[PDB]
Order: C-alpha cells, then sequence, then structure tokens
C-alpha cells in the first residue's frame, strides 16, 4: 500500500543514513505521524441523486466537495485511498445530473 | 392548431417524425437547456450523440403555441452554435489537452 511503500522508504533512507553517516545520529519523528491515517492532509482516502432536487443535490455535492478538496471525503463525491504513489481516487453519485456531475 | 397541421403533414406523409412528434418543452426547459449549452455543455437536445460530437436535438421541441418544426428548427440553429461551442471548448482545451505535444509553444 502507499503507507507501506512510504514506510519502507523511510526505513530505506534511515538504512542509508546509518550506513553512510557512521554512527551520525538523525531526527527520529514521532511514529504516531505517519501511522495516522486520520493524520494525513490528502481527501480522506448523500441523499439519492435521483430523489433530491437537483439544485438541492448540487449544494449538496457542492458541500462534498469543499470537504474533498479540504481532505474529508464528500457526501456525492469523494477522493479515496490511492494504491502506492497516486491520487486520491474520486467516486462519484452515479444518480446526479449529467452536466452537473459532469461538471 | 400548428400540431394538428403537423399531424395533418405526417398523416400524408406515413407519421414519419417519431422524434419530431413535440418534444414538449416548457419555454422554462428550453431555457433551461439553453443555459446548459450555454457552457459549451451537450443537452438534451444538445447531447454529444454518437455520430454528433456535439448538440444533437432531442424529440423535435414544440414552440409555445406550435409545433415542432420551425420550434425545434430554430432549436436546431441554436443547437449549431452549442454543437460549436461543445467542440470549440474540446479544442479550447488543445494546449492544456496535448500535454505531450510535439508541436512547441504554438499548440
Amino acid at each position: 500500500t502507499w503507507q507501506q511503500s512510504l514506510e519502507l522508504t523511510r526505513k530505506m533512507l534511515r538504512d542509508k543514513q546509518s550506513k553512510k553517516n557512521s554512527g551520525q545520529r538523525l531526527p527520529v519523528l514521532p511514529a504516531w505521524v505517519y501511522e495516522r491515517p486520520a493524520l494525513l492532509g490528502d481527501f480522506l482516502p448523500a441523499v439519492p441523486i435521483g430523489s433530491l432536487p437537483l439544485a438541492s443535490q448540487e449544494a449538496a455535492v457542492v458541500e462534498d466537495l469543499l470537504y474533498v478538496l479540504v481532505g474529508v471525503d464528500g457526501r456525492y463525491i469523494s477522493a479515496q485511498p490511492l494504491t502506492g504513489r497516486q491520487g486520491r481516487t474520486f467516486l462519484v453519485d452515479p444518480n446526479l445530473d449529467l452536466s452537473i456531475r459532469e461538471l | 392548431f400548428c400540431r394538428l397541421r403537423q399531424g395533418e403533414l405526417q398523416v400524408l406523409g406515413g407519421a414519419l417524425l417519431q422524434a419530431p412528434q413535440p418534444v414538449l418543452v416548457k419555454e422554462s426547459e428550453l431555457v433551461k437547456d439553453t443555459l446548459n449549452v450555454l457552457l459549451g455543455v451537450v443537452s438534451a437536445t444538445f447531447s454529444l450523440c454518437q455520430p454528433a460530437q456535439a448538440f444533437t436535438v432531442k424529440r423535435g421541441v414544440h414552440v409555445s403555441g406550435a409545433s415542432p418544426e420551425s420550434v425545434s428548427s430554430l432549436l436546431s440553429e441554436v443547437a449549431e452554435c452549442g454543437t460549436h461551442y461543445a467542440r470549440l471548448s474540446d479544442f479550447s482545451l488543445q494546449p492544456v489537452l496535448d500535454s505531450s505535444c510535439s508541436k512547441g509553444l504554438v499548440f
């Protein structure tokens, strides 16, 4: 996973720094920062769109996208975890208006 | 009256409208579809159909007190405009779209 790859990269960097530092100590960050997915800053990685009004559904999706772009999976469109080095994959509700969901 | 005239023409020609049979379009609905294509988008009567790439008409929208022939004809002129808008917006994305462009800073 992306977390596993990041941990492996940090460990490899630490290993290289130890092999090259001749015992030179380096800062060790609290692992809780890298081990707290709720502490990750990416996008977090809805009313029935056929039932809610197109404007009301659009407003709910607008709040959802403000959350997702601010790192919190939205109601209709939510950007989900990335497998390794990737972006958060956005999955949108399929019952929304065509042009509204497209935009 | 106009729907009756269109129906008489259709009865003379064998009901050869199918889609051109009035797509009952509220002037509000037509304005909404116009606002859709206002973004250069593919509305219902401006859908970017397979053999359209751009505005493709709905089932013959009639007018306020008319049949679909002239109504959807003016709608088709506006649909040519909105189809050009959809395609033109895609062409306007040519610099960004052609990120791996072997044409230099021209495109």
